[PDB]
RNA sequence: CUCCGGGGAGGCGGCAAAUAUCCUUUGAUCCGGAGAUGUCUGAAUGGGGGAACCCACCUACUUUAAGGUAGGUAUUGCAACAUGAAUACAUAGUGUUGCAAGGCGAACGAGGGGAAGUGAAACAUCUCAGUACCCUUAGGAAAAGAAAUCAAUUGAGAUUCC
RNA sequence: UAUAAUGGGUCAGCGACUUAUAUUCAGUAGCGAGGUUAACCGUAUAGGGGAGCCGUAGAGAAAUCGAGUCUUAAUAGGGCG
RNA sequence: GAACCCACUGUCGUUGAAAAGCCAGGGGAUGACUUGUGGAUAGGGGUGAAAGGCUAAUCAAGCCUGGUGAUAGCUGGUUCU
RNA sequence: AUAGCACUCUGCAAACACGAAAGUGGACGUAUAGGGUGUGAUGCCUGCCCGGUGCUGGAAGGUUAAUUGAUGGGGUUAGCG
RNA sequence: UUCUAACUCUGUCCCGUGAUCCGGGACGAGGACCGUGUCUGGUGGGUAGUUUGACUGGGGCGGUCUCCUCCUAAAGAGUAA
RNA sequence: CCACAAGUCGAGCAGGUACGAAAGUAGGUCUUAGUGAUCCGGUGGUUCUGUAUGGAAGGGCCAUCGCUCAACGGAUAAAAG
């Protein structure tokens, strides 16, 4: 039948003009011990690596 | 339940009083034996309408 | 069978649900029992197998009305 | 086997030849329609029973010996009628007459119950799946159906299927 | 692996990468900033049917803006375009 | 101590005369005995003077049909140039 | 396994077992009876321990469920502004 | 603590009836207890589904499993037991 | 530096600041260990969202809290022979 999206991956990735964007890890908790530079540099979105792009494409066929 | 007394009872009342009793009392002792009747509009109207005078004359 | 003559209630099925959310088949049973009612118009005692909700309906509507209704459905009482 | 219609030189079903006897232009064999007959077991229904068997009763006629023919004799539900306890009225019960039902069969429908193997790369929530299976019961289809329904520019207008 | 590791006594016949749907890439054909109909109707491979889908615009969690947009006090810097 | 019921030792038999036997010896043999006919108990159940024994040559969960083409990160096989 | 021995349960609609229930066995029996457990004719006998687990009898102090719902804190709007 | 009227009787008598089932009637003994439905705490190998790591000079037992410094490490980086 | 996820160094620009007369120095400590992804929730803010509409509940964004998940890339919230 129709291909089905992996909803867990759909909640983690979004599509840009030429690729996919994602959030950065290690910013959920245990934040007091982290330096200010890590705190502000782990904030925001980055791009999905070319090695994982193919897997993301198989997991999210319509985005 | 709500019951009107056809015949006098020691403490519930005397000769036609309406009063509230527990369900089991009326269901198992009064209504089968004919010492009372439930407080429906039809039964109550029949109580005052015709049989009131006959019941009063049948005091004993 | 465990059927109420006045309301038609009967056992139903359901689940036991544990704290770990294990599910097991179970039954819910009616509060059934036998009771004798004085039928004045016939001067006799009538024995019925019914629930407590059936008793509440009998208190609300009168025994003779319920008996006529049951006889209207082909029940031999 | 009988009647009606069709047909016009052969036919007596097949394995399976031949023989023999026959039938047929006074209409055969054969084809279509309507009737007649229709043993025993089987829901099996007079009782019973190891299916195709054993044993009976009643009525009408008939025979003269130890019988024959025809019909009837199940249960349950409903209706009428009769009768009828403990118990006085009644009721329960009992019986007769009439009507109806039971069983079988492919799938599809509706309802009552309802798994596990497996997947999760283990497994208990979860999945498999209201599937397999069991039970009850319709019809040519069933179920649903004419808003105490949706919508959100104040609009649509019963149910079902794509 | 001659292996003293596995399988086969011999012959003849049969015996194992399929089908449906979705998606991506490569060829090839039509049309081309456009392309294409589904169910359905249809003396039925035609002809009708434009609902819908893909392309033509991105940024941002979003409201919002838009060849820009987000972040920020910032028109600076930087990220996606 | 014969019939009858058992099964302690040994030879033979082991593609047997026999899917548990023959031969020579052995135990009980009026009893908690042996046996015929007809019945009852049905599978997580039955029955068991108890060995996990027996329940149709099958038992640490009988047989048959369905779920079912169960699953197998394992072994084998996979056909012309 | 056994006769013998001991412990323990059971006052009769018995304990106990089968069954979903109705009911059935126990038993048409009644503590000299019936069920469970261990030991095993007979002779001589059978020592110490109640801290653990179990069973039996107490206590009404601590803790604790359903149910009940006292107070307190938010949302909304009459009105004041 | 009394009472009877729900309810109980695997107690006696009568009828249906040719009947140790059952139903109705009359008594007697109990009695708002016992018992059943829904909710709720405790107990619960009686029964059911499952889990119970890897490295390793075989496996088990022992030890180890993440991070930092030096040597092995062959004058860039990296490099096993 | 690196499979990824991560990790490390950093001149310089804007705002506020401390210490110096000043040029200036300061985004923790001579350095290299002192650690734990995601999910689910708690707390403080917020020009985001708010299922008819106005609110609100809930959700989003920014900051931060709860693991000897030590079998330390962490199969379950929950497991021995």
């Amino acid at each position: 039948a129709k291909l089905k999206t992996r909803r867990g991956a759909a909640k983690r990735f979004k599509a840009t003009a030429n690729g996919f964007k994602r959030k950065q890890a290690f910013k959920r908790h245990i934040l007091t011990k982290k330096s200010a530079k890590r705190i502000r540099q782990l904030r925001g979105c980055v791009m999905v690596h070319v090695s994982d792009v193919a897997s993301v494409r198989r997991m999210c066929p319509y985005i | 339940m709500d019951v009107i007394l056809l015949q006098r009872i020691k403490n519930l009342g005397k000769l036609g009083d309406k009063v509230s009793v527990k369900a089991g009392y009326g269901r198992n002792f009064l209504i089968p034996q004919g010492k009372a009747v439930a407080a429906t509009e039809a039964n109550t109207a029949a109580f005052e309408a015709r049989r009131a005078e006959l019941e009063k004359q049948e005091a004993e | 069978s465990k059927v109420c003559q006045v309301t038609g209630k009967r056992p139903v099925v359901g689940n036991n649900v544990s704290h770990a959310n294990n599910k097991t088949k179970r039954r819910f049973e009616p509060n059934l029992h036998h009771h004798r009612f004085w039928l004045e118009s016939e001067k006799r005692f009538v024995r019925l197998r019914l629930t407590t909700k059936g008793m509440r309906i009998i208190d609300k509507l009168g025994i003779e009305k319920v008996v006529a209704d049951l006889r209207a459905q082909g029940q031999k009482i």
